C-alpha cells in the first residue's frame, strides 16, 4: 500500500522517504497521484536512511511535499511481441495513437543485462543499400551497427528515411523505430508515411518527443531496445532505427547535476561512458537472432572531438560522417568519403575488385585536398600537368558521389535514383581512368548512374 | 478634446459624491452581514465632503 | 461622456452585489529571507511546485524549490518592499493570463496588464501560462505558406504555417527588422501576430510599436513586453505568456505568427533565477534543464488536425485546421554557433536563417547566407509557382560562392564557369531589398522568372536594381489581371509561363530600366 | 537554522523514550540540555574548536541532572557531529513528535475582544471536529482585529475578521 | 486621431472608479469600527463555528 | 549545515549503549547505493584496497576510509544491492 | 539598536531585534573611530541579521559596535542648488565651499518611467567630428556609447562632445565621474571654472580611489540629479565617465554577498543591475535627457558579457580600435563596427545614407583584400582591386581629424567640420574626384579644401 512520502521536489527530481525496512530497490518504479493524473517515478539512488532519489516520468508540476507514494516492486515493464506492431507507444508502453489497448500477452522489464560473450555471432553477410557513397565507401553487413554522424541540418533524417525505404520495405521482417528526442512534427509525418505506403503493420513505434520531461527521454531508448530484444529472442531478424542517440546522453546530463554528481569534462555526467556502453552493448546479434541497427548521432557544432560523439564511434561497425563543409555546397548526400569507414571494407569480404576501387577513390580525394590549398593562392597554372589532371578527375569524383533520393523530391523537385553495387563500382573506375576525362564537373552533379552523366553533359 | 473631457471630469466628481455615500453603507451592511440604521451619519458626510 | 463613469458608480455597487463575505481556509507561511528577488518561506506544507503564492499587497511569487523545511520562490514584481516575518498565503492557483481577440492592438506586460494606457482589456477569459503541446496523433503536416515578403527568404528558405524558424546572427544585423516585416506583411493574410519582447529597452519597443502603427499592422498584433527593468521572473515567463495567447487562435482554427525576440535573453534571466536559487551550474554556467526550457516552449508551435479542433471547440468549429508559427531570435557573439544556448535552439527548430556581418557590411541586405541557412519543410511550404522557380535558386547560389573562390586567380574562365559566375553575381544583386518594402507573390515570381529564364543575363549589374523597379512598375500598370491571378491562385501552367514570357519579352523591348 | 540537522536526533530520542516509557523525563531532560547551551560562557566553548570528547565531557559535567548512559550518551553523539547548538531545535521537534503521537493539537484563536467562553466551548468542539485531535485553546484579544475572530491551527487559517474581509473586499479595484 | 480619443475615453473612466472605491472603503473602516456591536461580534462567531 | 550519516536508528543504537565498539570490527552494513558506489557503516578494520565480500559472491574494493564510513566500488552488477545488507 | 556581527571586506552584517529589522536599501549609520560611516542594506538574512555594504572604508570596524537605524534610503540634494558644485556619493559637498542650499532631497533608488511616458524624437544633433555624424549620427534625447579598450581615446572624444554639444546647447548638464582618474576630475573642474561654464554643470565624483560601495552607488546619485532637471521640464545632458566601473564594483562585492559566480565570474545579476540603471536614462514627454557614456572593454574583448550587455541599451554606438589608434589615426573609430539607429534614409535623407553605405562597402572590401595583400603583396591584385585599395586608404586617412582638446598633443590647431562638408568630401573621394592626390594629403585635414592645400606642399 501507499507507504512512502515525498520529502523534496526540485525540478525533475523527487525524494521519497519510506520506512527503513521496505526501501525500494534501485530502478524500481513508484506511483503517486499528481492530482487527477497518476505519475510514475523511477528510483535512481538509495541514500541516507529510507530516502530514495527518483526521476519523474512526467511533469513535476503540482507535486506537494507529503503526498503518499505506492511501492511497485518491479522496474518499468513494457508490452512486447506482435501486439506492439502498428502501434505508437510512450516510454511507459502506453498507447498514444488512440487505437485502444495494446492487448499484450507478455511484459518485460526495460532494464536487463547484455548477451554474454559466448552468445555473440560474427555473420558479416554484406547488405546493399542502393546509395553510391555508402555501398562503396562504408558497406553495411546484416546484424551490424551503423552510425550516421553529423551536426544540425546535414541530412541525417532523410538519409535514414532513404535507408528505411530501401532495406526496411525489402527486409521481410519486423522493425522497431525509437523516436528518442525526435521532433513531434517529424514523428507524425513518419507515421503517416508508413501508413500511406502500407508497411505500418510490420513496424512498432516508440516516441520520446523532445517536449517530454527529462525522465521520459532517458528511458524511451531502453523501451525500444526491449521490444527489439523480444523479437530477437523469438529468433527473428529485425531492424532497429534510433532517431537520435545523442539525446539519450543529453537527458542524463540534465538530471545528473540534480542527482548530486559532480561534473566532468565539458559538463557531461561522469558516467557518460558507462551509460553509453550499457545501452549499446544490448544492440547485438546473437546466435539465436540478429538485430541490424541504424543510429543517428548528433554532433554538437560538428565538433567530432566532443565526448558524446567521440565515445559512440567505438561501439559501431560502419560509421558514416555527414559534413556541413560538403553540405554548404548543397551536394547531398554530403557523406565525407575521407572520414566515413566500415569494418566490412576489406578484400576478404568485399573482394579485391571493390576494395581496390574504394582505396583508389580515397587516395585521389586525399591528394586533391592538398592540391586545393596550393590553387587558392598560387593558382592552378602553377601545378604540374599530372597534378592538374588529378585535380580535374578528383573534382569530378566528388560530384559523382552525389545522388538524388526519392524521399527528397520535395526539396529537389527531381526524380530519385537507385543504383546497384555492380554499377557503382564500374562508374568510379571509369572516372579514375580516362573514359570521362572530357565531361564537365556539372555533368556529374546529382545525376544517378555514370551511364546518364553523359546525358546531362549533352544537356548542360 | 482635453479641454472638453476636463469639464466632464469635474462634473462627474460632483454627482459621484452622492453615489459614494451609498457605496460605503452598502459595503458596511454586507461586511457586517446585517442591515444597519447607524446613527453617526456625521462621520459619513464629514469624510464625504472633506476628501472629495 | 464622463457621466458614463457616474453610471458605472452603480457598477461599483454591483461589485458589492457579487462579493462574498464567507471565510475560506488557506495554508500559511512566513518569509524568512529576502534577497535579489528570491524569498525563502517557512511553512506552506501544502504548497505545490509551480503554484502562485500570494504576498502582502497584490503581489505574487512562484514556488520553484520545494525543499524540506523551506520553500524557495521568485517574486513577480518589485521585491524590495517585502520583509522578514511577513505572512504569506498559498492559493490553489497556477499562473494564468487573459486571452482572446480583444487583445489585438494592445500592449500588455507578461502578466497581461495593459501598459499602453488605452484603458482596460477586453478578453475571452484566462488560460494557463504553462501547458503541454499537442501529441503526435493530434498534428497535421505543414503544407501552407506564410509569406515573408522578402525575396531572399520566400524563395530560398520558405516558412510554412506551423513551422519553427530560427533567426540567428550577431548584433545589428537585421534580426528584428526581418521579424517585424514578417509581422507587417500579415496585415492582410488573415494570420494573427504576436510580438514578445524579452529584455529590450522600453523606448526600442515604443519605436517598433510606432512603425507597426505607421503601417496597418498594429490592429492585427498583440505586443507582450518584459523590459530590461522588470524582474528576472517576469522575463523567463514572458515567452510562455505569449504562447498561451497564440494557442487560443491555434485551437480555434485560426493561424497565428509569434515572434519571440531574444530567446537568448530568456535564458539569461533563467540563469539568474537558477543561480540565486543555488541550483548547480552546468556548462557555460547555465543550468542543465535550459534545453527543456526552450524545447517545451517551441514544441507548442504546431499545426493541429481538424479533429483536435472539433474536440476542443466541442463541435462549434468543424473542418478547420489551426496553426501556430514561431520565429525565435538568437544573438551569436561572433558567429560562434557552438555556445550552449545557440546549440540547443538550433537543435530544436525546423531550420534557421543566418544573418551575418560581412554580407551586411558589403551591402547584401537582408544579409541571408544561402549556404548555412536551410528550411527543413522546404518546398511543401511554397506556392507552386515559387516552388518551381526557387528550387533552382538556392543551391545554384551556394555553388556560385564556391566557384568564385576557386576562380579568384584563374585568368582563363571556361564558358560554363564564366556564365555561372555571371549568373550568380546577378542573382546575388537581385535578392537585395529595402526595409519595410514587402513584395507580393506575383512580384517575387515575376522577378525570379526574369532570372531563371535569363532576361537579366545581358543586363549590366547596377542597372539590375533599376531593371527590377521598372519591371514591377510596368507590369502593375499594363498586366494587373495576371498579378491578381497569380496572387490569388499561386498557380503555374504553360499559359502562365507563356504570359510571363510575353510580359518579359514585351517589357525588355518596349521599356527602359 | 538548525531544523534540518536536528530532525534525525529528535526522532531517535522520542522513539527511545517510547520504548522505555520515559517521554516525560526526556522532555524535562532535553529542556535542561537546551538551557545550558544558552549560557554565555558555555556558548563560547561550543563555538570553540575543542575536540569532540573534551567538549562533550565538559558539557556533560554541567548537565548533572541528565540520566547517565542515556541522556548523557545522546550528548556524546551530538558532540561527535558538533550539533550541540542545535539542542533548542532538537527540543520542540521532540515536543511536536510527542503532540502528534498523543494526537493533541495546540490551536490559536485571535479576536477583537475576550471571547465569551460559551463561544470557546463551541470553538473547541468545532476544532475537535475539523481535526481529529484534542484541541488546547490559548486565545488572544488583539486591537488589530476590527471585529470577529481568526482561527489558526498548525499552518491552516480561517479568517473571520472584519479587518481581513474589508482588505479582501478593497481588493476589487 | 479620433480613435485615439475614444481610447483616451476609457482611461478617464477607469481612473475615477479607482478613486471612489478606495475612498469608499476608507469611509467604510471608520463607519464599521464606530458601529461595532457585541451581539453582532458574537453573531460573526456564531456563523463561522456553524460552518466550521 | 547538513547530515553526515546521522540516521535515526544508528543514533538510537548509540543512545542505548554508546560503546558499540563492542561489536566486531570485521563486518558492517551498507547505508547507501548509487552508480556503483556503496557506503558502508562499520568495517573498523578495513584497509586501503582491501576486498570486501558482498552477498551473491561479489566483491567491492575499499577506496575511501572516512571517519564514519567506508566508500567502496562494486566489482560487478550492483543494482540489486540494498541498504542494510 | 543593531550590533555588528561580521566584517568581510566591504560587507558588514548587522543584527537587529526581530521586531525592528531594516527594509532593503535602508541607510544605517555607525561610528568608526573619529568618523561616521553609512551602510546600505542589501539583503535580509534570517533571524534579524541584515547584510550591508559600507559607503566608506571598513577598516577599523570591530564586531559588537552599536549601529543606528536611519529610517530612509540614501537621499541626495537635487535642483539648482547642486549646479556648480562637486558632490559625493552620499550627496555631501566635496569642494571646499559651504553647505549645499538644498530645498529637497531625493532617494537615489527609483523606478523607471512607464511605457506611456516615453517620447520619440528624430532631431539629428550635429557634432564637430567627421566620422561620428557621418557613420553613427545621433539625435537630441538619445543615448551614445563610446566603446573601447584601455588608452584608446574614450575621454578625449567625450571632451570634444562636451566642447561641441554642451556649449551650443543652452540647458543644464550633469557629469558623473564613476571609478575614473582623480586628476582628470580636477583638470575638468578648472577648465569649467576658467571658462565660467561651471555654473551650468553639476558634478558628482566617485573615483577609483574610493572603496567599492562608493563606486557602486555614485552612478545612481548622478542619474537622480539628472532626473530632477528632466522632471522640471528641461533638456539635460548627462555624461558618464565610465559605465563599466558600476558593473565591476558589483563583481567585487557579489561573492561577499554570497552569490554564486556566473559566466566569466561575473555576478549572476549582471543584466538586471545594468538594466535597472540604464532604463532610467530616458527622455520623456515631460523633458529630455541626452546621454553620452564611455564603456571600457576589458582586454579589448568586445564579446565579454559586460560590453555585450551594454550594446543593446544604446541608440548610437561608436567602437574604438587599438589597431587603428596604433596607426595614429585619431579618433580611432572603427567604421565597420560603429553604427546608429539614426542611419536611416527617412531621418538622414538619401545623400547621407548613400554616402555612408558607400564608405562602408569600400572599407569592407579592403578588409577582404588584406589577406591576399599580406601574403602576395599588392602587385598581384586586379587593376580594379588596386583602385579599391587606393580609395579605401584615402578614406581611412580622411576620417582623421584635429581636435581642439587634443591640441596639447599634436600642437596642430583643431577643426570643426559641418555635416555638409563631410558628405561632399567622402562622396568626392569615392567618385574619384581626388584620385590624383597622395594619401598624406588626407591625414588630419579638417575639410576637403584643406586636403588640396596640403597636397600642394605634399
Ligand atoms: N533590409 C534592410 N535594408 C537596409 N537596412 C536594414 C535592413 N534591415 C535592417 N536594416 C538596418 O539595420 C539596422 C539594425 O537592424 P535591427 O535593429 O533589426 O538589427 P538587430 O540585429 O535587431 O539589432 P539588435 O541586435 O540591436 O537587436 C537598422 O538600422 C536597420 O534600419
Ligand atoms: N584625437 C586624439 N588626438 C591625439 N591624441 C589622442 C587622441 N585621442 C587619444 N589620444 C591619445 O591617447 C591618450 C589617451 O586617450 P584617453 O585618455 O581618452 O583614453 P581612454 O580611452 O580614456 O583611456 P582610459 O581607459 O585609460 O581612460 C591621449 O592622452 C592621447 O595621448
Ligand atoms: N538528400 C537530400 N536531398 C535534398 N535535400 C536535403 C538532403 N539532405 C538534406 N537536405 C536538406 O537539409 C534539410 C535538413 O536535413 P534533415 O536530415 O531533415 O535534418 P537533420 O540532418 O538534422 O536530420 C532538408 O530539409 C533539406 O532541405
Ligand atoms: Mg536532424
Ligand atoms: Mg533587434
Ligand atoms: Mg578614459
Amino acid at each position: 500500500m501507499a507507504t512512502g512520502k515525498i520529502v523534496q521536489v526540485i525540478g525533475a527530481v523527487v525524494d521519497v522517504e519510506f520506512p527503513q525496512d521496505a526501501v525500494p530497490r534501485v530502478y524500481d518504479a513508484l506511483e503517486v497521484q499528481n492530482g487527477n493524473e497518476r505519475l510514475v517515478l523511477e528510483v535512481q539512488q538509495q541514500l541516507g536512511g529510507g530516502i530514495v532519489r527518483t526521476i519523474a516520468m512526467g511533469s513535476s508540476d503540482g507535486l506537494r511535499r507529503g503526498l503518499d507514494v505506492k511501492d511497485l516492486e518491479h522496474p518499468i515493464e513494457v508490452p512486447v511481441g506482435k501486439a506492439t506492431l502498428g502501434r505508437i507507444m510512450n516510454v511507459l508502453g502506453e498507447p498514444v495513437d488512440m487505437k485502444g489497448e495494446i492487448g499484450e500477452e507478455e511484459r518485460w522489464a526495460i532494464h536487463r543485462a547484455a548477451p554474454s560473450y559466448e552468445e555473440l555471432s560474427n555473420s558479416q553477410e554484406l547488405l546493399e543499400t542502393g546509395i553510391k557513397v555508402i555501398d562503396l565507401m562504408a558497406p553495411f553487413a546484416k546484424g551490424g551497427k551503423v552510425g550516421l554522424f553529423g551536426g544540425a541540418g546535414v541530412g541525417k533524417t532523410v538519409n535514414m528515411m532513404e535507408l528505411i525505404r530501401n532495406i526496411a520495405i525489402e527486409h521481410s521482417g519486423y522493425s522497431v523505430f525509437a523516436g528518442v528526442g525526435e521532433r513531434t512534427r517529424e514523428g507524425n509525418d513518419f507515421y503517416h508515411e508508413m501508413t500511406d505506403s502500407n508497411v505500418i503493420d510490420k513496424v512498432s513505434l516508440v516516441y520520446g518527443q523532445m517536449n517530454e520531461p527529462p525522465g521520459n527521454r532517458l528511458r524511451v531508448a531502453l523501451t525500444g531496445l526491449t521490444m527489439a530484444e523480444k523479437f530477437r529472442d523469438e529468433g527473428r531478424d529485425v531492424l532497429l532505427f534510433v532517431d537520435n542517440i545523442y539525446r539519450y546522453t543529453l537527458a542524463g546530463t540534465e538530471v545528473s547535476a540534480l542527482l548530486g554528481r559532480m561534473p566532468s569534462a565539458v559538463g557531461y555526467q561522469p558516467t557518460l561512458a558507462e551509460e553509453m556502453g550499457v545501452l549499446q552493448e544490448r544492440i547485438t546479434s546473437t546466435k539465436t537472432g540478429s538485430i541490424t541497427s541504424v543510429q543517428a548521432v548528433y554532433v554538437p557544432a560538428d565538433d567530432l572531438t566532443d565526448p558524446s560523439p567521440a565515445t559512440t564511434f567505438a561501439h559501431l561497425d560502419a560509421t558514416v560522417v555527414l559534413s556541413r563543409q560538403i553540405a554548404s555546397l548543397g551536394i547531398y548526400p554530403a557523406v565525407d568519403p575521407l572520414d566515413s569507414t566500415s569494418r566490412q571494407l576489406d578484400p576478404l569480404v568485399v573482394g579485391q575488385e571493390h576494395y581496390d576501387t574504394a582505396r583508389g577513390v580515397q587516395s585521389i580525394l586525399q591528394r586533391y585536398q592538398e592540391l586545393k590549398d596550393i590553387i587558392a593562392i598560387l593558382g592552378m597554372d602553377e601545378l604540374s600537368e599530372e597534378d592538374k589532371l588529378v585535380v580535374a578527375r578528383a573534382r569530378k569524383i566528388q560530384r559523382f558521389l552525389s545522388q538524388p533520393f526519392f524521399v527528397a523530391e520535395v526539396f529537389t523537385g527531381s526524380p530519385g535514383k537507385y543504383v546497384s553495387l555492380k554499377d557503382t563500382i564500374r562508374g568510379f573506375k571509369g572516372i579514375m581512368e580516362g573514359e570521362y576525362d572530357h565531361l564537365p564537373e556539372q555533368a556529374f552533379y546529382m545525376v544517378g548512374s555514370i551511364e546518364e552523366a553523359v546525358e546531362k553533359a549533352k544537356k548542360l | 478634446a482635453q479641454a472638453e473631457i476636463e469639464a466632464e471630469r469635474k462634473r462627474a466628481r460632483e454627482e459621484l459624491r452622492k453615489q459614494v455615500a451609498i457605496l460605503a453603507v452598502a459595503g458596511a451592511e454586507k461586511i457586517i452581514e446585517r442591515s444597519v440604521d447607524e446613527a453617526a451619519n456625521s462621520d459619513i458626510v464629514d469624510k464625504l465632503v472633506a476628501e472629495l | 461622456m464622463q457621466l458614463n463613469s457616474t453610471e458605472i458608480s452603480e457598477l461599483i455597487k454591483q461589485r458589492i452585489a457579487q462579493f462574498n463575505v464567507v471565510s475560506e481556509a488557506h495554508n500559511e507561511g512566513t518569509i524568512v529571507s529576502v534577497s535579489d528577488g528570491v524569498i525563502r518561506i517557512h511553512g506552506l506544507a501544502d504548497a505545490m511546485q509551480g503554484e502562485m503564492i500570494s504576498l502582502p499587497g497584490n503581489r505574487y511569487a512562484i514556488a520553484l524549490n520545494l525543499e524540506r523545511d523551506s520553500v524557495g520562490a521568485v517574486v513577480m514584481g518589485p521585491y524590495a518592499d517585502l520583509a522578514e516575518g511577513m505572512k504569506v498565503k498559498a492559493t490553489g492557483r497556477i499562473l494564468e493570463v487573459p486571452v482572446g481577440r480583444g487583445l489585438l492592438g494592445r500592449v500588455v506586460n507578461t502578466l497581461g496588464a495593459p501598459i499602453d494606457g488605452k484603458g482596460p482589456l477586453d478578453h475571452d477569459g484566462f488560460s494557463a501560462v504553462e501547458a503541454i503541446a499537442p501529441g503526435v496523433i493530434e498534428r497535421q503536416s505543414v503544407d501552407q505558406p506564410v509569406q515573408t515578403g522578402y525575396k531572399a527568404v520566400d524563395s530560398m528558405i520558405p516558412i510554412g504555417r506551423g513551422q519553427r524558424e530560427l533567426i540567428i546572427g550577431d548584433r545589428q544585423t537585421g534580426k528584428t527588422a526581418l521579424a517585424i516585416d514578417a509581422i507587417i506583411n500579415q496585415r492582410d493574410s488573415g494570420i494573427k501576430a504576436i510580438y514578445v519582447a524579452i529584455g529590450q529597452k522600453a523606448s526600442t519597443i515604443s519605436n517598433v510599436v510606432r512603425k507597426l502603427e505607421e503601417h496597418g499592422a498594429l490592429a492585427n498584433t498583440i505586443v507582450v513586453v518584459a523590459t530590461a527593468s522588470e524582474s528576472a521572473a517576469l522575463q523567463y515567463l514572458a515567452p510562455y505568456a505569449g504562447a498561451a495567447m497564440g494557442e487560443y487562435f491555434r485551437d480555434r482554427g485560426e493561424d497565428a505568427l509569434i515572434i519571440y525576440d531574444d530567446l537568448s535573453k530568456q535564458a539569461v534571466a533563467y540563469r539568474q533565477i537558477s543561480l540565486l536559487l543555488r541550483r548547480p551550474p552546468g556548462r557555460e554556467a547555465f543550468p542543465g534543464d535550459v534545453f527543456y526550457l526552450h524545447s517545451r516552449l517551441l514544441e507548442r508551435a504546431a499545426r493541429v488536425n481538424a479533429e483536435y479542433v472539433e474536440a476542443f471547440t466541442k463541435g462549434e468549429v468543424k473542418g478547420k485546421t489551426g496553426s501556430l508559427t514561431a520565429l525565435p531570435i538568437i544573438e551569436t557573439q561572433a558567429g560562434d554557433v557552438s555556445a550552449f544556448v545557440p546549440t540547443n535552439v538550433i537543435s530544436i527548430t525546423d531550420g534557421q536563417i543566418f544573418l551575418e556581418t560581412n554580407l551586411f557590411n558589403a551591402g547584401i541586405r537582408p544579409a541571408v547566407n544561402p549556404g548555412i541557412s536551410v528550411s527543413r519543410v522546404g518546398g511543401a511550404a511554397q506556392t507552386k509557382i515559387m516552388k518551381k522557380l526557387s528550387g533552382g535558386i538556392r543551391t545554384a547560389l551556394a555553388q556560385y560562392r564556391e566557384l568564385a573562390a576557386f576562380s579568384q586567380f584563374a585568368s582563363d574562365l571556361d564558358d560554363a564557369t564564366r556564365k555561372q559566375l555571371d549568373h550568380g553575381q546577378k542573382v546575388t544583386e537581385l535578392l537585395k531589398q529595402k526595409q519595410y518594402a514587402p513584395m507580393s507573390v506575383a512580384q517575387q515570381s515575376l522577378v525570379l522568372f526574369a532570372a531563371e529564364r535569363g532576361y537579366l543575363a545581358d543586363v549590366e549589374l547596377s542597372k539590375i536594381g533599376s531593371f527590377e523597379a521598372a519591371l514591377l512598375a510596368y507590369v502593375d500598370r499594363d498586366h494587373a489581371p495576371l498579378m491578381q491571378e497569380i496572387n490569388q491562385t499561386g498557380g503555374y501552367n504553360d499559359e502562365i509561363e507563356g504570359k510571363l514570357k510575353g510580359i518579359l519579352d514585351s517589357f525588355k523591348a518596349t521599356q527602359s530600366w | 537554522e538548525f531544523i534540518t540537522v536536528a530532525r534525525p536526533y529528535a526522532k531517535a530520542a522520542f522513539d527511545f523514550a517510547v520504548e522505555h516509557q520515559s517521554v516525560e523525563r526526556w522532555q524535562d531532560m532535553l529542556a535542561f540540555a537546551a538551557e545550558v547551551t544558552k549560557n554565555e560562557q558555555m556558548a563560547e566553548l561550543l563555538s570553540g574548536a575543542l575536540a569532540p570528547e573534551t567538549l562533550a565531557e565538559s558539557f556533560i559535567a554541567v548537565a548533572g541532572e541528565q540520566l547517565d548512559e542515556n541522556g548523557q550518551n545522546l550528548i556524546r553523539v551530538m558532540a561527535e557531529n558538533g550539533r550541540l547548538n542545535a539542542l533548542p531545535d532538537v527540543l520542540e521537534q521532540f515536543i511536536h513528535l510527542r503532540a502528534v503521537s498523543e494526537a493533541t493539537a495546540e490551536v490559536d484563536v485571535i479576536s477583537a475582544a475576550a471571547l465569551s467562553e460559551q463561544q470557546l466551548a463551541k470553538i473547541s468542539a468545532a476544532m475537535e471536529k475539523r481535526l481529529s485531535r484534542k484541541v488546547k485553546l490559548n486565545a488572544k484579544i488583539d486591537k488589530s482585529v476590527m471585529a470577529g475572530v481568526i482561527i489558526r491551527a498548525g499552518d491552516m487559517v480561517i479568517d473571520g475578521s472584519v479587518r481581513g474581509r474589508l482588505e479582501r473586499l478593497a481588493d476589487v479595484l
